[PDB]
């Protein structure tokens, strides 16, 4: 409609999680039992966020996914996947909110659209 | 719990930590047996002062 929206998607892990549940009990054969599509599953949501040409309005919907990681394991099955998916990402260590609070861990975390957001003020 | 590509990391990490000791006790043995050169090298001079410093009654 041309107005700019903010989804965030709090804890896609459980959504997962869920629709895992849900494929296992529809009896749909089983890596980590997560249904073969559970990629697709994120994939064409995040996906349906964009910025839509000023041919339609400019409008746009940003997207802000959480994951669980369980010990910081971010080579597990889901956060590959939702890794592989969204345009960079902002990874929290406790490891450190027990110096440098809001953990942000400034090594792993990237944004791939990132300088072409910063107004030039940021930006220099 | 815990890793298994964790796991690795550390056993190597610990690998090339006792290859950087040992690299160095070798290297401090091989300081210990010039610390002679130089102890020996230093043994006349000493002898040759004690025998003059034998001290006038």
């Amino acid at each position: 409609k041309g107005k700019h929206v903010l989804v965030v998607y709090d804890d896609l892990s459980k959504q997962a999680a869920a629709y895992r549940e849900l494929s296992l009990l529809l009896r749909r054969p089983p890596r980590e039992a997560y249904p073969g599509d559970i990629f697709y599953l994120h994939s064409r949501l995040l996906e349906r966020a964009a910025k839509l040409s000023d041919a339609k309005g400019g409008g746009s919907l940003t997207a802000l996914p959480f994951v669980e990681t369980q010990a910081g394991d971010i080579s597990a099955y889901i956060p590959t996947n939702v890794i592989s998916i969204t345009d960079g990402q902002i990874f929290l260590q406790s490891d450190l909110f027990f110096g440098v609070r809001p953990a942000i861990n400034a090594g792993l975390s990237v944004s791939r659209v990132g300088g072409a957001a910063q107004i030039k003020a940021m930006k220099k | 719990m815990a890793s298994l590509r964790d796991i690795k990391t550390r056993i190597n990490a610990t690998k090339k930590t006792s290859q950087i000791t040992k690299a160095m006790e070798m290297v401090s043995t091989s300081k210990l047996n010039r610390a002679e050169q130089n102890a020996k090298s230093f043994v006349p001079y000493m002898e040759k002062i004690q025998e003059v410093v034998a001290n006038v009654a």
